[PDB]
């Protein structure tokens, strides 16, 4: 409908390197995909705008580096961050042994933070190592929600994005009353 | 006790800043290529990244400067003088540890001979900020100095109204200015002389 929004929120989106961090982002905002693989350096992000139950949300999501020597300080992805997208490649074991990490770093940083956990590259089930119920049931002793997801065939991507736009939205409302 | 807010006034200030954040984002295109970054962000080979900033950023971020501020202050050393955002930026970057850079900014905008005009140094100054990523470090420093603040702004003003009745409208400003910080700008101080 045009107008100002009416909530602006942070994402921030991390996890290995290679597991689609990007892609995910660039399917979201521009709805396109390639094969290419561009290494993140520090931080890209993209601006986008979703309508969710009448409302309108600003959403600055930071696209972080994968690689430990491209990573820029630390204290400056967090800053201000209401939700956080944990992601890691259900087709690499290394990157999902990596998620607790990534959810230490979160907390090491963020005090009061929305976060969710999604599966990438859930396009080719003969090399998949990551089961399902073994990440729901990971998830679910986080306390998080998970996503298994495509970036490559776009599946589950803007569903994910608007789950944890959801739980930020709605940790907003319960603060207001607190 | 009351201060007398229009909270839509307000808004009205920060949403001018999101439509030059938007405008400024946008002209970085969506090359991966940081080569081509770098180009877009450089205002010789590309005036337009110089224009965005100039004619919806500076004033955006100037109007925020001026809302509620004083006309003139009493300098307990110089007497009266005329209160104009340059005020304000000079009270914000006084030398001492962690702001040697914002220091020097200032003086060397305040140095060139070819501004000639208090607006057009703030302009430089904002062009500076950029260039060395530090135009939301800047506000937040001038956010908590409370000091510049009383001295500067009558309580009505937003960066005043900011500590007391509307402290997440100036939350959402700084957050919508954290993304100018990770753009390769390259930017001409004297931009604004060479048009
Ligand atoms: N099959 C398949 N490949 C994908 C998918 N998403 C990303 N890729 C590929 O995996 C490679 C890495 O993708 P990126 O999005 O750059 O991964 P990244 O997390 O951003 O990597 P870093 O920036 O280094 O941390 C690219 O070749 C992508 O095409 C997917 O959903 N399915
Ligand atoms: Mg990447």
């Amino acid at each position: 409908m045009a107008r100002d929004y009416d909530h602006l929120f942070k994402l921030l989106i991390i996890g290995d390197s290679g597991v689609g961090k990007s892609s995910l982002l660039l399917r979201f905002a521009d709805n396109t995909f390639s094969g290419s693989y561009i290494t993140t350096i520090g931080v890209d992000f993209k601006i986008r705008t979703v309508e969710i139950n009448g409302e309108k949300v600003k959403l600055q999501i930071w696209d972080t580096a994968g690689l430990e020597r491209f990573r820029t300080i630390t204290s400056t992805y967090y800053r201000g961050t209401h939700g956080v997208i944990v992601v890691y490649d259900v087709t690499s074991a290394e990157s999902f042994v990596n998620v607790k990490r990534w959810l230490h770093e979160i907390n090491q940083n963020c005090d009061d933070v929305c976060r969710i956990l999604v599966g990438n590259k859930n396009d080719d089930p003969e090399r998949k190592v990551v089961e399902t119920e073994d990440a729901y049931k990971f998830a679910g002793q986080m306390g998080i929600q998970l996503f298994e997801t495509s970036a490559k065939e776009n599946v589950n991507v803007e569903e994910m994005f608007n789950c944890i736009t959801e739980l930020v939205l709605r940790a907003k409302k319960d603060n207001l009353a607190k | 006790e009351a201060i007398s807010i229009d909270l839509l006034q307000k808004k009205g200030l920060v949403k001018a800043v999101n439509i030059a954040v938007d405008l400024i984002v946008a002209h970085f295109g969506t090359s991966r290529d940081p080569g081509v970054k770098a180009k877009l962000g450089n205002s010789s080979v590309s005036p337009n990244v110089g224009h965005l900033v100039l004619k919806y950023l500076c004033p955006a971020v100037r109007a925020v400067l001026e809302d509620g501020l004083k006309a003139f202050v009493l300098d307990v050393i110089i007497g009266q003088r005329k209160n104009m955002p340059w005020s304000v930026v000079e009270a914000s970057t006084q030398l001492g540890p962690s702001t040697k850079v914002l220091h020097g900014l200032y003086n060397k905008v305040s140095q060139f001979p070819e501004l000639t005009s208090h607006t057009m140094r703030f302009n430089a100054f904002i062009l500076g900020l950029l260039n060395i990523r530090s135009l939301e470090f800047w506000f937040n420093h001038l956010y908590n100095h409370e000091d510049i603040i009383q001295t500067h702004y009558q309580p009505w003003g937003f960066l005043s109204a900011a500590h007391t009745v509307c402290p997440g409208l100036f939350e959402e400003l700084l957050l919508l200015l954290q993304p100018l910080a990770l753009l390769p700008f390259s930017l001409d101080l004297l931009f604004q002389h060479r048009l």
